[PDB]
């Protein structure tokens, strides 16, 4: 939870011969290789971008193997649905982290000379490439929404982590965009309407830190260099280790589930229709719950999307 | 148990509530044979289920030999008006041996014919049949035309059945068609190519077939001439040779006749799927018919050539169509006929030793030696691989036709258009990482041909290029500008490990030490000819004997030395050769910056790597360069 | 034959000059068309690290003599290459002894012309499985300058030849695994989007088949 995932991965490895359950085992095991995954990007520099190239991919490899075990952990009623969503989107944004690590490096592979020759295209493949690893940022931003918004049982700590993740993708596409395709386009300054904002963790003051000092930088890099330039590269890798030099932190839902609540929704019905006549559905639920119902939110309406 | 089909069961109704057209009575036979997969049908929504298709289908793809065909048979047999026709259940056949090809298996029946109406079906596809619409006039024999599609299926089918099985249907073709003995050889060649291995013998197949056919096409074009008066009075279109529809749709029954070679696409995607059928197998039962298996046609081409009872004609006539192969642009041929050669002939070179031991051996080698040097010479332009290279290089320096000097000079020169022209071959063959011992013995081979050939010329102007040659020692030669260029790319190779005579005796011919160079001039215009270009400096100067180095750079003119300075993997003491020298003229030449040196910064962090090696020189230049511009 | 080793590959990826500089001359060969490009074309990041990097990177070719060849490859006019490509594309809907007698432009021109015939091939077919017999792939001795050729034009003609397109164009001919693992290492940028195009595109297994 406050991200020393040495001692974690410690003590994981300890508790496991302990369990009985294999399903059990399974979740023990891929926790341990979590924590070493999140250990193995603990010792990045600030500047050495290789290391960082090296640290990310030894960190993916631990995170597979985590992502194998806990889907063998996963179990009917028991699905561990966020929490299998939850490393899936952090498995993705390290291997995005990656690839925007080797587009760093991209710059150094040179553009063609046809192209060269008659503003964006003539940076050559670069260009395509940031273009892609902004779409892909923001489908990564839009996925971790996903996961927030079906996370209504969750605690508010929890929900406050999977936002912070959300806009850190959101700055770093933030950043390619305002550097690479569309400088001119960079809207008003980062005027931060909380200021100093009232963080309940250590991690929340950490992320925004590093959120407030990137936007910073790229504010302050704005229209003084063409998209061709080192110091765009720079700037995005250097977000890219701030951003992993904080430790993640596993939050309550990743463990607890308190809620628990659902939706039966029983339908009135393999059907046969005539075309004339068009069909009159009708669609009866019970919101269920699980011990106290209104933990954390309460449901208001229920909205009914038929397609 | 069934003695009916699904023709007849579809036909039931169909005939009987209204006569269909023989036309419409033939698809829906076609359509009723049920020959396609059933399990593509599940692809779309997964509907019907697969979980029992997969099963069906093992025990479908081998069936047994029902009586409902002998049945049809029969029926069709005693009845003049039934309207059955075999092409459907060829088809049929046709379909169920493709598909069976891929869940084949040696406890499944490919292939089960239960009708013996190949007979009637072979005297029905033959005969004319007066069509409904088109009446010809009465006792006029009408032209002989037959469907595309049934001659197409008819041929596929009815040669599968035939080779497959050579023991009851194969009689038939066995005293007909020496086609498929042809076929039966060319299978047993395990190389579905035309013409094939095992069909070598030119003097009955080739030439008799060649013979005939002029005259077959001859009396067909005669009585084609008749008709196409009858013809054009009745349609007025133009006929032209090149776009004969006829030609394409009819052909004349000529089994005798050489086979049609496929098309190169065709024959692109059958061998795909050649290797992995394996077909080789089937044909070395069959000898019954013998065309001239492939064994025993090895056996009997060997002692007629081999043994002492060779002839000069044919063995000359077979070594021509046998290595005129080579010089093909296709590596299919000349493989084949390499390893046909090998195993017709029969430590080092194990696979092309026949070519260095055998071959003397034979009593009629002397007979066939210019021949087989000529196509060796012609292959070596076109072969690729380097072994190969190496064992026709070896095998024309131990055997090679000295005596004619137009023999020479064209051995020279082919060898040198190899030197030159082959850079990637050349540099394949001499990689510096691999000195191997067939290296060595290749480069002993070259030096000890271009020593012969030199001397033999000293000793003693047919091409545009030749070149007037003079030397400091008062020896006169003519010459190829290529040989020369060769035996310069063969110095800058080194020397050999097994022997150095040869090539230090070139080295000291060519460039002796401390003495004039041979002056080169053409024959024709009697001016100095340029011996040594650029590329060949440039070629003399990375090499790592010093005397071709020091004969390259001498009163090299700027922009030259310009150029090889740019120029990649120069070693340390040739860098600093060439650094010398750019300091030299640099001090006695500053002019050398305007109209040759395009930029200063690149070729200023050239020389600053140039130095980073651990190269000497270049200081001066280094000044000048930096002068215009900081690095 | 040999294939780039993860080493050289990581290297590459990473750029890191020194670890490039330790490596075999069989293994920096097949990393050769790339590595020219960047010590001879005009530099895009113009920091000063990376000027002394692409020193090194030039000190450690210029013992190659293969690399000649990769400059002369490097000194052909793309636009006319450009124009006659996009017209033959328009126009369409010894080979090898061809490419070895062949100067640069003209060998460039058969090899991207071959290409580009497997890709229309490739558009045209739904799935199905060929197999382009093509001479210039299957030669054991002119790999090395096919690869190179190969790797110039991807580099100097990105929109005309797409990574992924060539990926998925390289799979039917005989040594396209090799091909592909040293295009790809020659633009390590590429490794994610080529398995990505390569899994996505694989949708017929046909039961394990060819």
């Amino acid at each position: 939870r406050m991200g020393n995932h040495d001692m974690a991965k410690e003590l994981y490895q300890s508790l496991l011969t302990q369990v009985a359950s294999e399903h059990f085992y399974f979740w023990l095991n891929s926790l341990k290789e979590f924590s070493h995954a999140e250990q193995c990007l603990t010792g990045l520099q600030e500047e050495n971008y290789s290391s960082a190239l090296s640290c990310i991919a030894e960190s993916l490899k631990f995170y597979h193997k985590g992502i194998a075990s806990l889907t063998a952990a996963s179990t009917p009623l028991n699905p561990l649905s966020f929490q299998c969503e939850f490393v899936k989107l952090r498995i993705d944004l390290l291997q995005a982290f990656s690839q925007l690590i080797c587009t760093c490096n991209s710059l150094k592979t040179s553009p063609p000379p046809a192209i060269a020759t008659t503003d964006l295209q003539r940076c050559g493949r670069i260009s395509n490439q940031m273009k892609q690893s902004m779409e892909e940022f923001r489908s990564l931003a839009s996925r971790y929404g996903d996961l927030y918004q079906a996370s209504f049982d969750a605690d508010s700590a929890t929900l406050r982590n999977v936002e912070l993740q959300q806009q850190s993708c959101l700055l770093i596409s933030h950043a390619i965009e305002a550097l690479i395709l569309d400088p001119e386009s960079a809207s008003f300054q980062e005027y931060g309407s909380t200021g100093t904002a009232h963080a309940d963790s250590e991690y929340e003051r950490r992320m925004m830190s590093v959120y407030n000092h990137v936007l910073e930088e790229v504010e302050s890099l704005n229209r003084k260099y063409t998209p061709v330039s080192y110091m765009h590269t720079a700037c995005l890798c250097n977000a890219i280790i701030a951003l992993l030099k904080v430790p993640l932190s596993f939050q309550r839902y990743f463990f607890q589930k308190l809620q628990s609540t659902s939706i039966k929704l029983a339908l009135s019905p393999p059907i046969a229709v005539q075309n004339n006549q068009q069909l009159a559905l009708k669609v009866e639920g019970v919101v269920q719950h699980g011990s106290k119902p209104g933990l954390f939110r309460k449901i208001q309406s229920v909205c009914l999307n038929v397609s | 148990a069934i003695q009916r089909d699904a023709v007849w069961w579809l036909h039931t109704v169909v005939p009987s509530i209204s006569k269909l057209a023989p036309k419409d009575y033939v698809h829906c036979l076609h359509k009723v044979l049920f020959t396609e997969q059933p399990e593509t049908y599940y692809k779309w929504d997964n509907w019907p289920p697969e979980s029992d298709r997969n099963f069906f289908l093992r025990l479908c793809s081998e069936v047994p030999i029902l009586e409902d065909t002998l049945m049809r048979i029969l029926v069709i047999g005693l009845s003049r008006e039934l309207p059955l026709g075999p092409a459907d259940a060829m088809e049929l056949a046709d379909h169920l041996v493709k598909r069976a090809a891929a869940v084949q298996a040696d406890d499944v029946e490919v292939l089960k014919v239960g009708r013996t109406q190949l007979i009637d079906a072979v005297l029905n596809l033959c005969t004319y049949h007066h069509p409904e619409n088109i009446q010809l006039p009465p006792g006029y024999q009408p032209p002989n035309l037959a469907i595309s599609t049934l001659y197409w299926k008819a041929w596929p089918l009815l040669l599968v059945v035939a080779a497959f099985n050579p023991e009851n249907i194969g009689l038939a073709a066995w005293e007909e068609y020496p086609t498929l003995k042809m076929l039966m050889e060319m299978v047993m060649t395990n190389n579905y190519s035309y013409p094939p291995c095992t069909l070598t013998d030119e003097e009955t197949r080739t030439e008799m077939l060649n013979r005939e056919l002029q005259t077959a096409q001859r009396e067909k074009q005669e009585i084609l001439a008749f008709e196409g008066h009858l013809a054009a009075a009745s349609t007025k279109q133009t006929i032209t040779e090149s776009s004969s529809l006829l030609l394409s749709q009819l052909t004349s029954l000529d089994p005798q006749g050489p086979p049609r070679r496929p098309p190169p696409h065709i024959l692109d995607q059958v061998k795909s799927l050649n290797q992995s059928l394996r077909l080789g197998h089937l044909l070395c039962r069959s000898r019954n018919p013998d065309f001239l298996k492939q064994r025993q046609l090895l056996g009997r081409l060997q002692d007629l050539l081999l043994g002492p009872k060779a002839d000069e004609q044919t063995t000359c006539e077979v070594l021509d169509y046998f290595l005129r192969r080579l010089g093909s642009s296709q590596v299919a041929s000349r493989v084949l006929a390499m390893k046909g050669l090998s195993l017709v002939l029969s430590d080092v070179l194990q696979g092309y030793q026949w070519l260095l031991r055998d071959l003397p051996r034979l009593p009629l080698f002397d007979s066939v030696r210019s021949t087989t040097a000529l196509a060796l010479q012609q292959a070596i332009h076109m072969e690729t691989d380097p072994q190969t290279i190496s064992a026709y290089l070896i095998y024309l320096s131990q055997h090679t036709p000295v005596e004619e000097q137009a023999q020479h000079s064209d051995l020279a020169l082919d060898v040198a258009r190899l030197v030159v022209e082959r850079s990637t071959i050349m540099s394949h063959l001499f990689s510096k990482l691999s000195p191997s011992a067939a290296s060595d013995a290749v480069l002993s081979a070259l030096l000890s041909i271009f020593s012969r050939y030199v001397r033999r010329m000293r000793q003693s102007s047919e091409s545009q290029d030749q070149v007037f040659l003079r030397w400091s020692s008062g020896e006169t030669a003519t010459m190829h500008i290529l040989v020369v260029h060769a035996m310069v790319i063969l110095l800058t190779l080194g020397p050999p490990r097994a022997d150095d005579s040869e090539f230090q005796a070139l080295l000291d011919i060519w460039f002796p030490e401390e003495k004039p160079l041979p002056t080169a001039f053409l024959v024709d215009t009697s001016e100095e000819a340029l011996l040594l270009p650029d590329w060949l400096k440039l070629r003399m100067i990375r090499s790592e004997v010093l005397r071709l180095v020091d004969a390259a750079l001498q009163d090299l003119e700027p922009q030259q030395l310009l150029l090889f300075v740019q120029s990649f993997g120069i070693p340390v003491s040739s860098m600093s050769k060439l650094l010398q020298f750019l300091d030299q003229a640099v001090a006695h030449d500053p002019q050398t910056l305007e109209q040759n040196i395009m930029d200063k910064n690149y070729m200023a962090h050239l020389v600053e790597v140039q130095h980073e090696r651990g190269a000497s020189g270049g200081q001066t230049f280094h000044s000048l360069l930096t002068a215009s511009l900081p690095p | 034959l040999q294939f780039v080793s993860p080493f050289a590959f990581e290297a590459m990826q990473k750029v890191d000059v020194v670890c490039l500089a330790s490596l075999s001359d069989p293994e920096l060969r097949l990393l050769l068309p790339c590595l020219v490009r960047m010590a001879l074309c005009a530099p895009a990041d113009q920091s000063q690290s990376w000027a002394q990097d692409k020193k090194l990177i030039l000190r450690l070719l210029s013992g190659v003599e293969a690399v000649n060849s990769i400059v002369a490859l490097l000194s052909v006019d793309f636009h006319a290459l450009e124009q006659d490509a996009s017209k033959e594309q328009q126009l369409r809907h010894g080979l090898t002894l061809e490419f070895e007698h062949s100067d640069s432009p003209r060998r460039l021109r058969l090899v991207l012309s071959e290409l580009l015939a497997i890709m229309n091939k490739v558009s045209e077919s739904n799935g199905e499985f060929f197999f382009k017999s093509s001479e210039l792939f299957e030669s054991p001795v002119y790999l090395e300058e096919a690869a190179d050729v190969l790797c110039i034009l991807q580099a100097e003609l990105p929109s005309l030849l797409p990574i992924v397109d060539v990926a998925e164009a390289l799979l039917h001919v005989r040594n396209g695994a090799w091909f592909l693992c040293l295009l790809v290492a020659n633009v390590p940028d590429s490794f994610n989007e080529v398995c990505r195009g390569l899994i996505k595109n694989g949708e017929r297994q046909d039961e394990e088949s060819l």
